[PDB]
């Protein structure tokens, strides 16, 4: 995890990531997808 | 007429808070992004707020960030930016422009349209109407030659000033200087025009000065010695 | 962040010639590009989208090219029209930056200066100070030097100046400097004179008066 201003695509610059932990799953994974998160404000009423 | 209206710019001491607001029309204002740019005059333009078209997502530079807070009411058609925290630094001409869509990306076009800026001054000094003195002809040379003549108008503040010349009857070889802040804080600038030697006692020449701030209005004869 | 440096930061082309801006990225913005034009006082006008789309309405005079961190935008004959301060902006990443502006101005004939002095007017006199103004009317090019003597002393500090736009019609300059005194110290000294240099003038033009004359 690093902060950045930088730009709106992945900035140039060199990071190193480090191993956070190992989960025996063993399942023959051919796919994933990503999860996104809402917003509701106190503007905005909740309606989906 | 796609417009953009901007309102609300004026004196401000510091520490002080203003709103400015921006009225749009000629198109449909829910859908897209508004933004606020300034520019302040001896530095450039700057970005200072966005606001996404659902009016969640907004976003600021840092030096604005707790101090400055950008709305808009769509049903109003009006975008605002509230200011506080007032420094003298944030003195600036601040437009309202209409923003492409960040989801562009790497084809962004920038700020279609624009308005035609209000002008806020942070400064610690209260309004003040001009004095305004008279620049009489003096020149070392044969008459018939051409003459320069003027106006100075001196300690009045907020700009900005309106100068005129014989009720805008005299617009030729009229140069009225842009005004630098003295010392004191106070603006001064002066307003020349050349003219014939011998208009001279013939024709009237009158600077009408408009400081509209100050409320004043002065109408000074320049005449020779 | 990204930072945006144009270069060269003022330019002075003849008419119909062919001008070049460049802008330089500290990092690679892609095609997120947009030039705008601005006159005095006036607000900004988009000119160019994605680097080289030429926004509606806009002459087809001007174009814009770019390719890696590096764009230019250029104006393919000048027109009198186009005096004014162009910016670069990248809206490739937040926050959105706007490059220093270049100066472009219409290239003209040299013009020397005219020179008027001005004494302090009896009215202001009766308020603390005196103020004495040397106009100098319709020149080129802009670059004018004011040296301010009184009683032949070399004058510090006590001057302001301020420069007119480029003139609609002559496309020259104007200047005016203001040299402020005590009533005190005005009434000390007899000679006021201010020096003007110029690429116009041959040898120096000044003007000056005597206080009680």
């Amino acid at each position: 995890h690093t902060p950045i201003n930088l730009v709106r695509d992945l900035p140039q610059g060199f990071s190193a990531l480090e191993p956070l932990v190992d989960l025996p799953i063993g399942i023959n994974i051919t796919r994933f997808q990503t999860l996104l998160a809402l917003h509701r404000s106190y503007l905005t009423p909740g309606d989906s | 007429e796609v417009q953009l209206v901007e309102s609300g710019g004026g004196l401000v001491q510091p520490g002080g808070s203003l709103r400015l607001s921006c009225a749009a029309s000629g198109f449909t204002f829910s859908s897209y992004w508004m933004n606020w740019v300034r520019q302040a005059p001896g530095k450039g333009l700057e970005w200072v707020a966005n606001i996404n078209q659902d009016g969640g997502e907004k976003y600021y530079v840092d030096s604005v960030r707790g101090r400055f807070t950008i709305s808009r009411d769509n049903a109003k058609n009006s975008l605002y930016l509230q200011m506080n925290s007032l420094r003298a630094e944030d003195t600036a001409v601040y437009y309202c422009a209409r923003d492409p869509y960040d989801l562009y990306g790497d084809y962004g076009g920038t700020f279609d349209y624009w308005g035609q800026g209000t002008l806020v001054t942070v400064s610690s000094a209260s309004t003040k109407g001009p004095s305004v003195f008279p620049l009489a002809p003096s020149s070392k040379s044969t008459s018939g030659g051409t003459a320069a003549l003027g106006c100075l108008v001196k300690d009045y503040f907020p700009e900005p000033v309106t100068v005129s010349w014989n009720s805008g009857a005299l617009t030729s070889g009229v140069h009225t200087f842009p005004a630098v802040l003295q010392s004191s804080g106070l603006y001064s600038l002066s307003s020349v025009v050349t003219v014939p030697s011998s208009s001279l006692g013939t024709q009237t020449y009158i600077c009408n000065v408009n400081h509209k701030p100050s409320n004043t209005k002065v109408d000074k004869r320049v005449e020779p010695k | 962040d990204i930072q945006m440096t144009q270069s060269p930061s003022t330019l002075s082309a003849s008419v119909g010639d062919r001008v070049t801006i460049t802008c330089r990225a500290s990092q690679s913005i892609s095609s997120w590009l947009a030039w705008y034009q601005q006159k005095p006082r006036k607000a900004p006008k988009l000119l160019i989208y994605k680097a080289s789309t030429l926004e509606s309405g806009v002459p087809s005079r001007f174009s814009g090219s770019g390719s890696g961190t590096e764009f230019t935008l250029t104006i393919s004959s000048l027109q009198p029209d186009d005096f004014a301060t162009y910016y670069c902006q990248q809206y490739n990443s937040y926050s959105l930056t706007f490059g220093g502006g270049t100066k472009v101005e219409i290239k003209r004939t040299v013009a020397a200066p005219s020179v008027f002095i001005f004494p302090p007017s009896d009215e202001q006199l009766k308020s603390g100070t005196a103020s004495v103004v040397c106009l100098l009317n319709n020149f080129y090019p802009r670059e004018a030097k004011v040296q301010w003597k009184v009683d032949n002393a070399l004058q510090s500090g006590n001057s302001q100046e301020s420069v007119t736009e480029q003139d609609s019609k002559d496309s020259t300059y104007s200047l005016s400097s203001t040299l402020t005194l005590s009533k005190a110290d005005y009434e000390k000294h007899k000679v006021y004179a201010c020096e003007v240099t110029h690429q116009g003038l041959s040898s120096p033009v000044t003007k000056s008066f005597n206080r009680g004359e």
